[PDB]
């Protein structure tokens, strides 16, 4: 009898039709957008949130923005990727892996720039540096791996100690010497 | 328009969490970068041998008890993949979902830098190298010995003797399996560990709920939807009324921001001190008390939590205690100047229905009295409390 | 927009060194706007026949900001006449000719583009030497190829460069005898006059509209080799402008001697936010356009032209609405 | 002020020696550590045990017992320092005595001076 | 006095007639505006 | 402040403040000193 069914933080959530059916409502969403950018070469990639490539286009003409256009994305052109972070737009799979990247996407993915015109940049992922394996023994022996060569390194460390001491002249800061404002 | 001649509110905002968000990256590289060992062993299936720590093992990727302590705790999953059509359906909405506001307020949740498998990775390889760190400046080296072996040497270090650990190997193994085997029953509500990262998951969907809790609030206004006042108010009055909405949103993000930049900023002295943890008790034995666990430390294992680090610390807990009567020294009466003090260990008197006045050696941490021969003695300068003894002279001092 | 195209300088002060955002008037980036061109009339021989314009004069536009026009941009090149496209030709610059109002109406038959009671008109004369504006109410003459009389197509304006463009006097008159041979300047109101000196290169030319009247601006006084607009002029107009229209002119030029005249373009003026770069010597060489697209939000945000790089959140889109549901009732229904 | 014995602390790898300067809100340290390259795997013993005397027993300090392979006797047992591979060999000054475990290895010949 | 010195405007300040030993930032001194310059554009004369 | 004792005097009468007078700065009256820190009255150098 009371139509509308609301949330605990007065949303509406439900709906009794004239119809004599019960409808939930939500709310329209919004597709979540982010720009991989890198400068040194002026590349840039477009990252659709958490989205899953079905819902977006090259024009997105179905949603709507305040940004004018989206970018540029040129002669390449091919279909949208489908990444374990989201959609992207404007990345080539690659299947390489890196040891650090300057850029990551998220959970293990760098965009990897066409560096030394600059092509696309490529969907990279990061690698696991795995340590030297030792195997053990069987045996009353035991393997043991040791260096037979070193080098010394200098490892830079700053710790701050103090802050700049600085005093204010409040009456002057906020009346600048007008006798009015006093 | 009107929030247009706001001026660079919004991009100091954004600007705020975009930093707050790269130094949590750095911060993660830099606490994995000090995590990762240069050498290990291979984790093979019954790694540890007379010790069951199968539980600590990588199910063919995460450990046994790192996937029971991720499914303990109540965490919203969030997409990071297809998670937008997944709140499209949505059914009902399961508590004010917070995962499903993202779309609808205008925040996002972001990825981890690491994927599950990585971190993983960095764990198990952390686990594979605790036994062979080194008993000699064990910092350039490897030795490949076996978990028993390094738990023997650990247990030796601390004042149990060596004729002991012989002969209570399967006793000692047993008594760890036991500790060790507990812990699966352990994650409740006594658990003071598992209540902080509890409190850890909240404090985010704390953060997460006041963003999204703020967007029915009217500031002193006719309504809280801007579309509604627009359909009903005119330009003049229209223009106070969303003025009044949009500085009390900017208020809420700033206080947000605010909050978010102290709880970062405590996130990397926390990290710091995990750092430290990780280099004190998990990669050597710690003679410093308190710092790991209670008791005396012997071992310690780390695996991933939702948002840090879950350590467990194997300490030896001593009890049934009794008194008995030692000396500080002895001296041999003949020659006073030839005294012996014991080394790890102290001489007490014996009973063992023998000669009288019989000194034996016992070791500092378990009863169990000994021979006194030159293997747990030394050699030292007389003193007014030593004792000095006629017969039965320990071979040392003959 | 990275070479500054098309922006009014801020007319109240200057910059020297900096980078600073802006809220103005200005264009979209990357707008084509509307283009305009101005062709020679039939001739035979030696004798000019008729007019040859388009239907500009049909194409009345909304004001609702001002706008900006790019004068001369294809000057020095290789390009054809438009009554005689197989005839290749240095193309010179032109200029426009505006007549703008507050009222719109059809002419004699019919045919839309009258303007009623007070219509402003910026039209150029001396065969490019000068400008001239006024109120000068327009009354259609009745009269054979005429507004208000018999077989009427369109007006237009025309200058004769055998008599009018001669070295030693530029007729300064010979436009606006040709406009009056159309309309009937009437209760006419300020009629000013600005002087330009003849040259090759392009310029820009804008106009506003604000409770002190409707503002001028150009690039000729000030910025020559640069194009930032500057104030020139200030007009008694208040009445609010609505809509405003090209005037088509003809050059009645002999058969065997004619020119090509660079097309101009027009481009509306919106109120957005710019991030401007001010040099030394003041003058605003580059610019960007805050939304246009994400990597422009990404400059006007940390307002600089180079961003660190990384990985930046920007703004989403939002789901358009398919369509409307709607749920009522009647009042009970009448008894019959 | 110290070396300090800690992994981590004061820099990578193994802390040698720290200077500190002056900065601008504060101080810069700069840690010199020891780093460790070309690793290479050898067979070590827990220790070493006379066959003829089985109670007479010696472990090595600060380092390792490695089986050489210098062109010589049949299993050699030589002693390398913990933090770089040269063999050298046994003697009082870097063997201590212990008690005999199962793990230790009972020689018969060649017998380094400790068990003599 | 609160207005009388310097003394006297920490006496106020921490309103007490005690105030602790050190070195305190009080209100500094402005420079007097010792000219005045005018700009303008006028000339309109009255035709007799 | 960080002033170099050419622009004060005893007086300052060339600037303007709301405090009413300066310190007493008795009987002594030396010229002003220039420290490394800036102008200073009321002082004597030591050079202890």
């Amino acid at each position: 009898q009371q139509r509308f069914v609301y949330d605990a933080y007065q949303n509406l959530v439900g709906y009794y039709s004239d119809d004599g059916n019960y409808y939930c409502l939500r709310a329209c969403v919004s597709v979540p957008v982010s720009v991989i950018y890198d400068k040194e070469t002026k590349t840039h990639a477009t990252l659709f949130g958490s989205v899953a490539c079905e819902h977006i286009s090259s024009t997105m003409s179905q949603y709507s923005r305040s940004t004018r256009s989206m970018l540029k994305r040129r002669d390449s052109t091919y279909g949208p990727l489908q990444t374990p972070v989201g959609c992207v737009l404007g990345l080539v799979n690659s299947s390489l892996f890196v040891e650090d990247c300057k850029l990551p996407l998220g959970q293990s993915l760098c965009a990897l720039p066409d560096t030394p015109v600059p092509g696309e940049m490529r969907l990279a992922s990061i690698a696991f540096n795995h340590p030297i394996q030792v195997d053990q023994l069987n045996s009353s022996y035991f393997k043991l791996s040791i260096p037979t060569n070193f080098s010394f390194g200098v490892t830079q460390e700053y710790i701050q100690t103090t802050i700049q001491k600085v005093t204010v002249d409040c009456k002057q800061y906020v009346c600048n010497g007008f006798q009015k404002c006093e | 328009q009107l929030l247009r001649e706001y001026g660079q509110f919004c991009s100091k905002i954004n600007q705020a969490l975009h930093g707050a968000n790269l130094r949590q990256d750095d911060s993660v590289r830099n606490l994995f970068a000090s995590v990762k060992s240069s050498q290990s062993s291979p984790i093979i299936p019954g790694f540890g041998g007379d010790f069951n720590l199968t539980l600590l093992e990588p199910v063919s990727a995460r450990s046994a008890i790192e996937d029971l302590l991720f499914d303990k705790v109540t965490i919203a999953d969030p997409g990071y993949m297809q998670g937008y059509d997944d709140c499209m359906q949505q059914g009902p909405a399961s508590a004010r979902d917070l995962i499903c506001a993202q779309y609808v307020a205008g925040y996002k949740v972001l990825p981890p830098l690491m994927d599950v498998n990585m971190e993983a990775a960095y764990t198990s390889s952390l686990l594979g190298s605790i036994a062979g760190v080194g008993w000699t400046a064990g910092l350039s080296s490897f030795a490949a010995i076996p978990f028993a072996q390094s738990i023997f040497y650990r247990l030796n270090g601390v004042g149990i003797t060596q004729q002991v650990l012989s002969e209570n190997q399967k006793l000692i193994a047993n008594k760890f399996n036991q500790a060790l085997g507990a812990m699966q029953t352990g994650f409740t509500t006594t658990n003071e560990a598992f209540q902080k990262v509890q409190d850890a998951v909240n404090n985010n969907a704390q953060a997460l709920s006041k963003l999204a809790s703020e967007l029915s609030n009217t500031f002193g206004a006719i309504s809280a939807s801007i579309g509604d006042i627009i359909q009903r108010l005119d330009p003049p009055e229209q223009d106070a009324q969303i003025d009044r909405l949009i500085n009390g949103r900017l208020t809420t993000l700033n206080a947000f921001v605010a909050q978010q930049l102290v709880r970062s900023e405590s996130a990397a002295l926390s990290a710091q001190l995990a750092k430290d943890k990780v280099n004190e008790c998990v990669k050597a034995q710690s003679k410093r008390s308190g710092f790991c666990g209670q008791g005396t430390h012997i071992v310690s294992f780390v695996v991933n939590a939702p948002n840090g680090l879950y350590f467990m610390h194997v300490g030896y807990y001593p009890s049934n205690h009794i008194e008995v009567v030692s000396a500080y020294g002895l001296c041999d009466a003949a020659n006073p100047t030839n005294c012996i003090a014991p080394v790890n260990g102290y001489f007490i008197k014996t009973n063992n229905t023998r000669i009288v006045d019989e000194w034996s050696y016992t070791g500092s941490s378990f009863y169990a009295p000994e021979p006194i021969t030159s293997l747990n003695t030394k050699y030292v300068a007389p003193q007014v409390t030593y004792q000095n003894i006629s017969t039965n002279l320990p071979p040392p001092l003959l | 927009v990275s070479k500054a195209d098309g922006i009014i300088y801020p007319q109240g002060r200057t910059y020297s060194n900096i980078t600073i955002t802006y809220q103005g008037l200005f264009p979209y980036q990357g707008d084509h706007g509307d283009m305009y061109v101005y062709s020679a009339g039939h001739a035979t021989g030696t004798t000019p026949q008729k007019l040859f314009v388009a239907n500009y004069s049909q194409d009345v536009k909304q004001f609702a900001n001002g706008f900006v026009v790019r004068i001369g941009a294809a000057a020095n090149s290789t390009g054809t006449v438009i009554i005689s496209p197989s005839t290749s030709a240095t193309i010179r610059k032109i200029y426009p000719a505006f007549m703008l109002g507050s009222s719109v109406g059809n002419f004699s038959d019919g045919k839309m583009g009258r303007f009623f009671n007070h219509t402003l008109v910026l039209l150029p004369d001396g065969c490019g030497t000068l400008l001239r504006a006024f109120y000068c109410i327009l009354e259609p003459r009745s009269g054979n190829h005429c507004p208000a009389g018999n077989s009427y197509t369109s007006f237009a304006t025309y200058h004769t460069p055998a008599t009018d463009c001669s070295d030693g006097n530029y007729n300064r008159n010979a436009s606006l005898n040709s406009f009056k041979e159309y309309f009937n300047l009437r209760n006419c109101t300020f009629m000013y006059t600005y002087n330009i000196t003849e040259d090759e290169i392009l310029e820009w030319f804008g106009i506003t509209q604000t409770a002190q009247g409707v503002h001028l601006f150009s690039s000729r006084y000030v910025d020559l080799y640069g194009g930032n607009m500057f104030q020139f002029a200030t007009l008694p107009v208040y009445d609010t402008i609505k809509y405003y229209s090209i005037i088509p002119h003809s050059i009645r030029s002999i058969q065997s001697d004619r020119k090509a005249w660079a097309a101009f373009y027009v481009y509306k003026l919106q109120p957005l936010t710019f991030l401007l770069d001010f040099s030394v010597d003041g003058y605003i060489r580059r610019a960007i356009d805050c939304g246009f697209n994400d990597l422009s939000q990404l400059h006007c945000s940390y307002e600089s032209f180079d961003v660190e790089s990384g990985v930046y959140s920007v703004s989403s889109f939002e789901a358009k609405p398919s369509g409307s549901v709607v749920e009522q009732a009647e009042g009970v229904e009448c008894d019959f």
